[PDB]
């Protein structure tokens, strides 16, 4: 859970830097430290009392701290933020649905049939995106019984009852060789 | 068709039907009529039932995949939603054991032998029956021959490849 | 079905309704001035619209004549449908076997519906995708040609064509694989009496192995048993030995495959000669083919005949080869070998040329499937070495896509060039 | 025609049972890539892409050199003509080519048996599988040259561990073949000699399984651990120094620390970065820290917009100035537009990042088929 969560401070402090340079230039490096230390604590008190679903649901009341336009352009740029994590995990798994052996037994058939160039690639793709959404619906009742399963465990405890930032980790042929 | 008569009766039987087609009255009336209407009707459900033996319903479930996938989607998540906390399951239940059935029957080839039809050679003749005349405006086909042989017997003379529908 | 005498009110009914079609239009025509001389002698006796009153007189003589059972069955007239040869327990088998997997599927879809806990309708839920996966599967092919045929329906011109011979070709391939699948046990038969099936070969290996075990425990105690108990030890290891041999040999069935003909190509009188005459037995050779690239043969021995005969179908499944034809009609190239002093020469002909063939060459090219061949026997026309020069010859073939792979480059058909 | 019969000698083909090994053969010029050997690879791909009967491809290069990267004398001589139409269909050639490689639906091997520069690493290691040798040496000398490390370099440095990314664009370091297995660049390594036994191996797979050919690979491939005096037992050091936030700030600690502590790899660093450009140093920290957090489309976009700015001599004319002194005159003692770092603005380095797209101009912007080739890397 730590490398989504560093990849997410990672690409805020990156947008949001440039962003507080572009909106007080006058100030130097230090005072764009500092907010950005701000802006990230408030924005990791937001994670940890709700999640990253509440960062892009429905915007909360703004902070005090900082005025309406700098907590809208922060509620931007973890939209923006969440969107490009979104696109980026859903090309990573069509990289695996692509070679997946059913969709490569269907590009077999289809091949020897005579479909070739843009029919076939459409079609692979096709069939890679059905497969996606089996896994994810599969992935989602499996979420649900997990949820339903603590919550009903939660209330019948009630009856029951009375990354280092450059480190070399050295692997070969899947052959783990990180032992001192 | 629906009336497997023993021979004698029969035989006795078609007077009457001989009578009703003297007239051009009881041929109009015998072509608007339910009782030709219903065998009409029960072979076109004996020619759909015999695509079967080609696959017709895999076929049929291949265009269809992903509607009859939502199907049962959508009676997973009722299933789930529904119940975590009955009308709705019995529905969702026959729909989906109705469209099991209607995609994954086998073909049933039943013991009644099949009617042999007569051929029209629409392919390459044009006929105007009125008068009579006709009209050539094509060739032959080597598989629409109204021979009653077998294909593998036949093959033994023809060489055909069949089943790209050419005269080869 | 529809009763006779359903049929009977029917013509009645037919009949009274010309009638009352005849008589309300005259009388609609006779209020209205209009003299019925078009209905009267133009409807009743002079019509004569088909002709058919001679052949109405001549089947009223002849339907009272004779006299047998007016309900006897006789024999069918255009009868003769001549595929309607096919067992029937296999199909009535077939049937309550979807039966049985169906109620299956109903009853784990109820009890999908009977569960109280998420973590039982989850187990509920693979439990019923292991069933669907492994009884009601659809192949993906299929699924190709769902896509295709949607694609069909919506095109015209060249989009139309194309797709239709796609289409045509990926149908045939289908049919083929659902036709001659070894994986499906109803592509199998029994011969003769000499997944179910799978089960009735899973009990006799469970036996088996028990068997093995007991004897295993039995030699045990026997090595250090002396006496008249090793005797009992030794007599009862006799009994489980006859045990396991009667039942290794109930597993041997011979199967044959569905959808091959299998054909004699020589039947022999060999002879021996001993010091009391003459011993003589039957040699059998015979070959075998689904029509569709699969080929094989088999020679077998035996006393008579047909038990020769016997043994070499029950042999002719064994030794199966698969050769390559091109476009399912004709070989690649030309070929020419020879086994033996037999030379076997084979020519590729277009699609409309036909087999040129001595017997035993048309039969194996017939079975293996190919249309337009000619060929030539050359030299000794021994049967048994012309089998064998036939699929040497057809082995050693070499399509465009072994040149494809033997050189690494493209081959392409010149027509397509 | 007869004239493209150079082209042919210059990108062979080698045919296997189920595959195609592309093969560079131009010794002159130690393999590097021009204008039509980039068009016949991307032509051959494609045909063997859509080919059903092809399982996975392969590239190769003869001699003692992989590729130098790109013949940029030519798109030189073309500067100098006046029209700047030459290089740009060179850059959106080669990016084109670099995106396919990226994209391919196939499985694409890279035999590295040399000396790897430049576009010769970004044509090679957004593939699927990498093969390195103990012959093969990996550099990036764009920055000592007045150019930026293109063609997709900044979307594989900036995902090296640590800040290992910035020291490799910024000072041109040779990577050998152990070194590039631990940083994850390679996937395989074989020794030199035996190098006929693993593509004999690999020429007869039937296979279309990139595991398959993953285990025939490793089974074939070689054992190596990185030794004691290699780069990444310095890492820290790189991410102590080159993470700071511009390169100024790393050019005066690194100073520092060699009046205080006189550290040996310190001085050697610095006599690498002050051979090179000031503008481009600045252009390559920037490009590389953008890179990190975007895809191969739109980092092959904006290195489309600094190469088409750094040809145009908008505001330096370092590109013709590098290749000049280092490949013409050969004095190698090259004069920057900027002589000092201090000299570079904001504004200066922002020309290079701009959308040029919006200057009313089509053919500024990169064209990506990403709608076909729906992209998954
Ligand atoms: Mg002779």
């Amino acid at each position: 859970e730590d490398g989504t969560t560093n990849e997410f401070l990672s690409r805020f402090v990156w947008i949001m830097r440039g962003k507080v340079s572009e909106a007080y230039p006058d100030c130097d490096k230090k005072m764009i430290d500092g907010m950005l230390l701000l802006i990230v604590e408030k924005v990791v008190e937001e994670i940890e009392r709700g999640g990253f679903n509440k960062v892009g649901s429905a915007p909360p009341s703004p902070s005090s701290e900082f005025s309406d336009d700098l907590w809208a352009t922060i509620w931007e740029v973890s939209n923006t933020v969440l969107k490009d994590m979104e696109k980026e995990r859903k090309k990573e798994k069509m990289k695996q649905y692509v070679q997946s052996p059913e969709v490569m037994e269907m590009c077999r058939f289809a091949g020897e049939i005579g479909i070739r160039g843009d029919l076939l690639r459409e079609l692979r793709f096709k069939w890679a995106r059905e497969k996606m959404d089996d896994a994810e619906f599969y992935e989602s009742l499996e979420q649900q019984r997990d949820l339903d399963n603590s919550i009903r465990e939660s209330e019948t405890v009630d009856g029951e009852v009375e990354k280092r930032k450059g480190k070399l980790k050295y692997k070969i042929y899947g052959l783990e060789l990180s032992d001192p | 068709k629906l009336l497997h008569q023993p021979l004698r009766m029969w035989r006795r039987s078609k007077t009457e039907w001989f009578h009703l087609l003297k007239t051009k009255r009881g041929c109009r009336l015998l072509l608007k009529s339910r009782f030709l209407q219903q065998l009409r009707s029960s072979m076109q459900e004996e020619d759909l039932e015999r695509t079967k033996k080609f696959g017709s319903e895999k076929v049929c479930l291949g265009s269809s995949f992903a509607e009859h996938k939502r199907m049962k989607r959508n009676l997973l998540k009722s299933l789930f939603l529904s119940k975590r906390r009955p009308i709705v399951y019995n529905s969702s239940l026959s729909l989906y054991s109705n469209s099991t059935y209607c995609f994954a029957s086998p073909h049933k080839l039943t013991m009644k032998r099949r009617i042999k039809r007569i051929e029209l050679p629409t392919h390459y003749l044009e006929v105007n029956y009125r008068t009579p005349k006709a009209v050539v405006f094509y060739g032959p086909n080597i598989g629409h021959i109204p021979h009653d042989i077998r294909l593998k017997d036949l093959n033994l003379l023809l060489w055909s490849r069949n089943g790209r529908g050419q005269n080869i | 079905t529809i009763s006779p005498a359903e049929a009977d009110r029917v013509v009645r009914d037919l009949l009274a309704e010309v009638e009352k079609e005849k008589q309300r239009e005259r009388e609609e025509r006779q209020r209205q001035g209009l003299d019925c001389k078009d209905i009267d002698d133009e409807d009743e006796d002079e019509e004569d619209y088909l002709g058919i009153e001679p052949f109405i007189e001549k089947l009223k003589k002849q339907n009272l004549k004779d006299d047998g059972e007016l309900n006897r069955r006789e024999e069918s007239s255009d009868s003769d449908s001549e595929l309607d040869e096919v067992d029937w327990d296999e199909e009535r088998k077939k049937e309550d076997m979807f039966n049985k997997k169906f109620q299956r599927h109903k009853e784990l879809l109820q009890t999908l519906t009977k569960s109280e806990t998420l973590d039982e309708a989850y187990k509920w839920m693979t439990k019923l995708d292991k069933f669907e996966e492994k009884h009601f599967k659809l192949a993906p092919e299929y699924r190709v040609i769902g896509e295709l045929m949607n694609r069909l329906k919506v095109a015209e011109g060249k989009d139309k064509f194309i797709l239709q011979q796609k289409i045509n070709r990926a149908m045939r391939l289908v049919e083929w694989k659902e036709a001659f699948d070894p994986n499906n046990p109803a592509n199998y038969g029994v011969i003769e009496r000499d997944d179910d099936m799978k089960e009735r070969d899973d009990i006799l290996l469970e036996k088996l192995n028990a068997i093995d075990k007991k004897l295993e425990s039995k030699l045990s105690e026997l090595d250090h048993t002396f006496g008249k108990k090793g005797k009992r030890l030794e007599e009862e290891i006799r009994d489980l030995a006859e045990e396991r041999n009667a039942l290794t040999e109930k597993k041997r069935q011979p199967l044959y495959r569905k959808g091959y003909d299998v054909h004699v190509i020589d039947v022999k009188k060999v002879a021996k000669v001993t010091k009391g005459g003459r011993v003589e037995r039957y040699t059998a050779l015979m070959v075998c083919g689904n029509y569709e690239g699969v080929i094989g043969y088999a020679k077998a021995k035996a006393e008579t005949g047909q038990s020769a005969m016997q043994k070499a179908y029950e042999k002719c499944f064994q030794n199966l080869h698969y050769i390559e034809r091109h476009e399912e009609h004709t070989i690649a190239h030309a070929i020419q070998t020879s086994y033996k002093k037999t030379k076997l020469y084979l020519w590729p002909a277009p699609t409309t040329t036909g087999m040129k063939a001595g017997r035993v060459v048309k039969t194996m090219l017939l079975l293996a499937g190919f249309k337009n061949i000619k060929s030539k026997v050359i030299g000794s026309r021994n049967s048994y070495n012309t089998v064998k020069a036939v699929l040497k010859a057809l082995n050693a073939v070499e399509t465009p896509k072994d040149v494809q792979e033997k050189f690494g480059r493209t081959v392409v058909e010149k027509y397509l060039l | 025609s007869a004239s493209d019969a150079d082209v042919q000698d210059q990108v062979s083909v080698e045919g296997k049972a189920k595959s195609r090994a592309a093969i560079l053969d131009r010794p002159s010029s130690l393999n590097a890539l021009s204008a039509p050997m980039v068009g016949r690879l991307k032509r051959l791909y494609e045909s063997w892409e859509e080919n059903p009967a092809i399982s996975f491809v392969l590239m190769k290069g003869s001699g003692k050199t992989f590729c130098s990267g790109a013949d940029v004398l030519p798109l030189y001589h073309s500067i100098n003509e006046g029209n700047t139409e030459e290089c740009k269909h060179f850059f959106g050639s080669l990016y084109n080519f670099v995106y396919l490689q990226g994209t391919y639906l196939k499985p694409n091997i890279a035999i590295m048996d040399g000396v790897t520069m430049g576009c010769g690493g970004g044509i090679s290691i957004p593939g699927m599988f990498r093969v390195a040798t103990d012959k093969t040496v990996l550099a990036h000398p764009e920055v000592q040259i007045g150019f930026h490390p293109d063609a997709g370099a900044s979307y594989y440095l900036s995902r090296l561990p640590g800040y290992l990314g910035e020291y490799l664009a910024l000072t041109g370091q040779k990577l050998d073949g152990v070194e590039m297995i631990a940083c994850g660049l390679a996937t395989h390594f074989c020794l030199h000699s035996r190098l006929g036994m693993v593509e004999e191996r690999i020429g007869k797979l039937l296979t279309d399984d990139p595991t398959v050919i993953e285990a025939s690979l490793a089974q074939y491939s070689d054992l190596v651990y990185p030794d004691n005096t290699s780069v990444l037992h310095k890492i820290e050091m790189i991410d102590r120094y080159f993470g700071l936030d511009t390169v100024e700030e790393i050019i005066e600690a690194m100073e520092n620390e060699v009046a205080d502590s006189g550290n040996e790899w310190c001085k050697k660093t610095l006599k690498q970065v002050k051979e090179a450009s000031p503008l481009s140093l600045k252009i390559t920290l920037q490009s590389i820290r953008e890179g990190r957090f975007q895809t191969l489309d739109q980092c092959l976009t904006r290195e489309y917009r600094i190469s088409l700015c750094g040809v145009s001599k908008t505001v330096s004319g370092d590109f013709c100035e590098g290749i000049r002194a280092r490949l013409v005159d050969k004095d190698f003692a090259p004069k920057w537009d900027p002589p000092r770092l201090e000299d570079v603005s904001k504004d200066m380095v922002d020309c290079y990042f701009s959308p040029a797209t919006d200057a009313d101009d089509s053919e500024s912007e990169l064209k990506l088929p990403t709608a076909q080739r729906e992209p998954y890397f």
